């Protein structure tokens, strides 16, 4: 079967690990080791076609920057994660984007733009700020909570859809 | 059967269930528990565990305060003794001394090896995590209060000792070896000329040493605090992890050094030796088990700039382009391969320190911190389990220091290379992707040549060292 | 790699600790600090196959036998340790070697005997005497000076090995 690599980035601290562990960990048991075996890899079924998604998530290591061209190559796919109460990542999305295109050396690579509410603090980015910007790229918007599982599965699979009709 | 002080008069003694404290499905492993069953197993009368002891204290803040945890253990450590059992009145009453078996027995098996425990955690806790009293002066006034109040000859020798500590910690490392360091290796530049150093100029081998010693120092220096509740992803992150960030900005600093050295290497013919050089000094990082070292190569190799230099790796030799890409291969399928060299070379070693900070950051945001029982909410300690058993494998390599002697000039060379100057990071890295256009055109741009700027020779000394002193 | 529990036993101020640091940190611990129970680990190439080794440092001659009991049950390997200037820390060794042989109710348990502090030169308990008592256990018997490291090593590897052809 066909196997997905997906790359997700982003600033520090706006919640892309808790988006890749509520993707592929098991909502149902007491304890979660990621330090467990193909921890990153799960089978999954989009538009009735099985898959296998290999998610490389490098939330922790947002300062080791000159490593990110290295772990971004390996990619097909990436989601791009801003924090909606924080104006800031929102604002770092655009090198993101310009940073990928760069390693990947082509106008067009399958990307998603997902905000994502880490807290109960104040929203500072509106959902059409971001809609705007996504439009602008020409790719799809999506917001998550990961905290409550709203939209998670929603941003990797639309993530997977673009892949596909790449 | 021994009988245990009335939960009345001592908290520490409610009996365990279900309410108050979980078990990991050879001692015991807890899942759950509520502080106060957390504290009587940190102290268990029965058996021991210093890696409870480790672990505990390392990840504690997060569900006790340092001097609630110092209220607790003093209560803890003051137990109730039993009152004469029937025999023991009856002598008593007779005139005549009693055998107090069971006082006796109790002192054995339960007041004093909980006492020596309490008195062990306080002394970890001195020794290892001063950090708590520094930032708390009123709480070392307490510990030290409560040393000096400690009583009996017994606890004497600990008494002693404790305070001893104490006091050396707050008015502030020898090494031995099996053998003796190798000869300092000098290539162009020679000993006290460090304005002709630069990546050609010194030998290939001590580049390697040197840096090994330096990003050595850099992740030895790490401590626990500056991980445990991923405070190195907050806001305040250069207050609480300075050493962990200035150990990841030396490692930026080096890769940005030798994409640098690479792109402003115009000459096609001395760009290659330059690219040569430095998978030379990549293959010394992994003969001294380096790995920070063997990745910041691998990195620089993989960014932007440099890999997509066709014509230079063209013509990089074989054997050169194999130890390249085995190093590249480390990082594939998540370190798989990494990870097992690790597990396998003989220390000294410096660990590829971002595995552990993910790692971290993923077993902290994907557990709950309590466990919810019949209402109750006990901590999840099974977490901070999983964080502590990776600080303590950060720990481990952290022990073994390298036998190469430190050459002043080289280290101070490395200490202070700034590849950017005063230019901001986008800046930068935009310059030197424009640079790798400039050398190495898209295609069909036709290939420009460039005149060279090494006026010294470009041929390698080679890595294997030589034995004269 | 397989995982050695070793123990290390013997009269309070013969140098078990100062051994232990020596051996985990290259360092020798000048001052004296009566040890209750610490923990040390160690990842190490033995005889060509890597090994991680699991120290448990006690306290010794305390008179606290309830404890004691307690370390030896884990144990795989016993280090047991006096100082060559202290006959009173060598004629403790049997009792030592009685209690691990009772706790583990076993004759043929793997363990070392270390004459330590061979740096010093007012020895008052002769290689020889140490050696018969070695041979009249079935083990070996290693001098070593935690301070210049001599024999260190060896007395730790050694044990390693009798737990391994155990
Ligand atoms: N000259 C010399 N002094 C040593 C040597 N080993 C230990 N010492 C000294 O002996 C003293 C006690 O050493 P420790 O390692 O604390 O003794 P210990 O057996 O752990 O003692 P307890 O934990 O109380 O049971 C210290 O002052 C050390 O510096 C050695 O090989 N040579
Ligand atoms: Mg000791």
């Amino acid at each position: 079967m066909t196997e997905y690599k997906l790359v997700v980035v982003g600033a520090g601290g706006v919640g892309k690990s808790a988006l890749t562990i509520q993707l592929i960990q098991n909502h149902f048991v007491d304890e979660y080791d990621p330090t467990i075996e193909d921890s990153y890899r799960k089978q999954v079924v989009i538009d009735g076609e099985t898959c296998l998604l290999d998610i490389l998530d490098t939330g922790g290591q947002e300062e080791y920057s000159a490593m990110r061209d290295q772990y971004m190559r390996t990619g097909e796919g990436f989601l791009c994660v801003f924090a909606i109460n924080n104006t800031k990542s929102f604002e770092d999305i655009h090198q993101y984007r310009e940073q990928i295109k760069r390693v990947k050396d082509s106008d067009d690579v399958p990307m998603v733009l997902v905000g994502n509410k880490c807290d109960l603090a104040a929203r500072t980015v509106e959902s059409r700020q971001a809609q705007d910007l996504a439009r602008s790229y020409g790719i799809p918007y999506i917001e998550t909570s990961a905290k409550t599982r709203q939209g998670v599965e929603d941003a990797f699979y639309t993530l997977v859809r673009e892949i596909r009709q790449h | 059967q021994m009988r245990l002080p009335s939960a009345d008069v001592y908290r520490f003694a409610e009996p365990d269930s279900e309410e108050n404290i979980i078990f990991e499905e050879g001692i015991p492993i807890i899942k759950a528990g509520t502080v106060i069953k957390l504290i009587e197993r940190l102290t268990y009368h029965m058996y021991a565990d210093p890696n409870f002891v480790r672990t505990f204290l390392t990840t504690y803040r997060s569900f006790c305060k340092p001097q609630e945890l110092l209220s607790l253990i003093i209560e803890r450590f003051e137990i109730p003794e039993p009152e004469p059992t029937e025999a023991d009145r009856i002598a008593i009453e007779n005139g005549d001394q009693p055998l107090s078996a069971e006082l006796k027995r109790f002192r054995k098996e339960y007041i004093q090896p909980v006492q020596l425990r309490v008195l062990n955690v306080c002394r970890h806790w001195v020794e290892h995590h001063f950090y708590d009293f520094e930032r708390d002066a009123y709480l070392l006034q307490r510990m030290e209060e409560f040393i000096g109040t400690v009583r009996g000859k017994a606890m004497k020798k600990w008494v002693e000792s404790i305070t001893k500590i104490i006091q050396r910690k707050k008015i502030a490392h020898n090494i031995t070896f099996q053998s003796s360091p190798p000869t300092v290796e000098w290539h162009i530049s020679r000993p006290g000329h460090i304005e002709t150093f630069d990546l050609l100029t010194l030998h290939p081998i001590e580049i390697a040493r040197q840096l090994t010693l330096l990003e050595s120092d850099l992740y030895r220096a790490v401590q626990p605090s500056e991980l445990v509740g991923s405070v190195w992803t907050k806001e305040d992150k250069e207050i609480n992890s300075p050493n962990l960030l200035k150990m990841i900005r030396h490692t930026t600093n080096l890769t940005l050094w030798f994409e640098k050295c690479i792109v402003e290497t115009e000459n096609l013919e001395e760009r290659v030796a330059v690219v040569s050089r430095i998978i030379e000094i990549l293959q010394v990082f992994q003969e001294l088990n380096n790995f920070n070292g063997v990745l910041e190569v691998v990195s620089a190799m993989n960014s932007s700039p440099v890999y997509r230099l066709d014509h230079t790796f063209e013509q990089i030799p074989s054997r050169q382009k194999k130890i390249l890409e085995e190093a590249h291969e480390l990082s594939e399928d998540h370190y798989k391969k990494y990870l097992a060299k690790l597990r396998s070379i003989n220390p000294p070693c410096v660990p590829f320190f971002g595995i552990y900070l993910t790692n971290i950051l993923k077993t902290e945001e994907g557990n709950p911190e309590v466990l919810k029982r019949h209402g109750k909410e006990l901590i999840n300690f099974s977490k901070r389990r999983k964080v502590a058993e990776i600080t303590g494998e950060i720990q481990q390599y952290q022990n073994q220091p390298y036998c190469l002697r430190v050459e002043s000039d080289i280290k101070r060379f490395f200490e202070n290379l700034n590849p950017m100057g005063n230019s901001m990071e986008k800046e930068f890295t935009d310059y030197l992707f424009n640079k790798s256009l400039e050398i190495e055109p898209r295609n069909p741009k036709p290939l420009p040549r460039f005149p060279k700027k090494y006026s010294y020779p470009l041929k390698s000394p080679g890595v294997r060292p030589s034995n004269p002193r």
